[PDB]
């Protein structure tokens, strides 16, 4: 969740950077992860633990 | 004909300004190919950073060490985690004590270099202040 | 240009 | 939350229990629990009227049926029965019948490629995981009455956690450098 | 060199051999070799009587005992039985029994903390390392008859190279400067 | 407290006589703290030669280059190494013209002017206790 966007790229087998351009996933970005529905559930569980 | 160059830098260097600008300068002005840890994360994952680092170190025709951020563009330096700089420095020290392939290593800086022992050790390699030494650095690569 | 995503397991 | 109706066909509600005498007291309560929760439990004590006609036929009726779920009530005496019941000083008829049922279960288990589709070991209070027959240790071992909810789920043939269908892929973005 | 006595207790000279039917001839040769070298080997074809009394009890007798060492005869058919699909098992009972023995070996291996104290895989002439079951690949894989000496050493629970007791610390001399 | 001094030399120099005499000479006459590679070998193993050498160069208050044996003491004459690396570091300092005051040159036998010594010519040269008095004055 501090690097999860990289984790999802590893899962998708995609490079995050390339010559002169960058690849991003909007929803899975840190703040967007926090704002996501399931992201809130994960955040709550982590805070509880 | 093509030529390939490896780039090293600590995490302190801002990627968005300094590294992007330097990569584009290398690709266009210097007429060379750039190898970066950012671009080959899949290969790093397969090999592991140490093996990948050594592979690039032996494979690369030239190696560039960047010790300070750019000044041509104003940045806060942010755009806290383990990086390859200490390992790259150890491998460079191995090569230096071997006193072989010393030509490959080149030191590049824009802002004044910090007062650190590792940088002094790297200072043994040729220096190029790209604020003024763009053409000389390009010739060195070519 | 973004590459095409695919479902993964 | 929300409530889901149980749509299990009645023929799948059949259950058969094998045990030893030390557990009989607790097994009575276990059968009370199962019958109350709608499962048709077949245990010798309640079936004695029909079982008495032909004991071996009665056992074989449940051992043949693939849809019948068998519950193995583990206990210190159970291991002794299934391993050396005939070695006892006196002949324990129930011990021998338990041993025979265990052999039939093992034979069916091997025939299926060592896949345990319908044998549910249950550790009763005075039982320890060591008493579980080795081949049964390769599956979930429930402890009664601690895990009775899980036992009911297993008998209903439902998973405690059910995943949703695979969701949509996220948005992919490109940013020039 | 010099000769020396062998001091393995007879109770630890029991060896059990599991295999697939394709290696039957080489397995018989291997059993001859082991018996001639003084190891009490248990194999189905030679113990067919006691095994005939009760097959599953016979297999369990050797799987329970920790002192018994089990030698796994690897072959293309062994992995096909133990790990392969069950549809092929509809034509072979010995395949089912080998699969059951493999399951029991896995259960023991996990039960011992994933440490292989007594399972000794062996590669037979028509075998490859790919045929070894995965969990067995984690330890030494011998080949027959190439490494029969190593196999005998392993069964004796000896080590080919043995270190002497640690010697006295060397003398240190001091010199001024 | 004393002042720290670093000693550099090639392997061609007789270590025992010359270096031990120079160590006692520094400790007693020069009121200085001596850094030598033989003792630092324990620390060199942890840090490594190059990094350790750079750290000592950056930390030492003075740097001493010894280029000849102490022929005044009877010796057999022979009773890769760090020196090329140290010389390259000093050359980098010279071309950067930084911390030049730290470096000093010492010789007992007549100094053969090696090609590398041309760069070392910047450092003051001292011979025996006669010039050691001025060396002590320089240190203090
Ligand atoms: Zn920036
Ligand atoms: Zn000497």
């Amino acid at each position: 969740m501090d690097r999860f966007e990289e984790v999802y790229f590893r899962i998708q087998d995609l490079e995050m950077f390339q010559p002169g351009r960058m690849h991003r996933v909007g929803e899975l970005s840190g703040d967007n992860y926090l704002r996501s529905p399931g992201g809130r559930q994960l955040r709550a569980a982590l805070d509880r633990f | 004909p093509p030529i390939k160059v490896l780039v090293v830098y600590p995490s302190e260097i801002c990627f968005h300004h300094t590294i992007c600008y330097f990569t584009e300068f290398l690709q266009n002005h210097c007429r060379s190919e750039v190898i970066l840890e950012k671009w080959q994360k899949k290969k790093i994952a397969e090999m592991g950073p140490v093996q990948w680092l050594a592979t690039q170190k032996k494979a690369a025709d030239k190696v560039v060490f960047l010790l300070s951020n750019d000044v041509n563009s104003v940045c806060d330096g942010t755009c806290n985690s383990q990086d390859l700089f200490p390992l790259a420095f150890n491998l460079f020290c191995s090569d230096l004590r071997s006193q072989i392939h010393l030509h490959k290593y080149v030191v590049v800086y824009f802002r004044e270099i910090d007062t650190k022992d590792d940088y002094n050790a790297l200072s043994v390699c040729p220096k190029y202040h790209l604020m003024k030494d763009a053409t000389a650095f390009c010739a060195e690569l070519l | 240009i973004p590459p095409p995503l695919k479902p993964r397991k | 939350g929300t409530l889901k109706t149980s749509n299990l066909p009645e023929e799948l509600r059949k259950v058969f229990i094998t045990y030893s005498m030390d557990t009989a007291m607790e097994v009575v309560k276990f059968v009370n629990f199962l019958l109350v929760n709608g499962f048709q439990t077949a245990i010798d004590i309640f079936e004695d009227r029909i079982r008495g006609i032909d004991i071996i036929k009665w056992m074989e009726r449940y051992l043949r049926d693939k849809t019948v779920m068998i519950i193995v009530a583990i206990s210190p005496k159970y291991k002794q029965d299934v391993e050396g019941a005939e070695s006892q000083l006196d002949e324990d008829e129930h011990g021998l019948h338990t041993k025979y049922i265990h052999r039939m279960m093992q034979i069916e288990f091997i025939k299926q490629g060592s896949m345990n589709f319908r044998f549910i070991p249950v550790l009763f209070p005075n039982a320890k995981k060591e008493h579980v027959p080795t081949w049964l240790q390769n599956t979930h071992v429930y402890s009664w009455p601690k895990n009775k909810k899980n036992i009911l789920l297993r008998l209903l043939r439902e998973e405690e956690f059910v995943a949703p269908p695979r969701g949509p892929l996220p948005t992919l973005q490109v940013v020039p450098l």
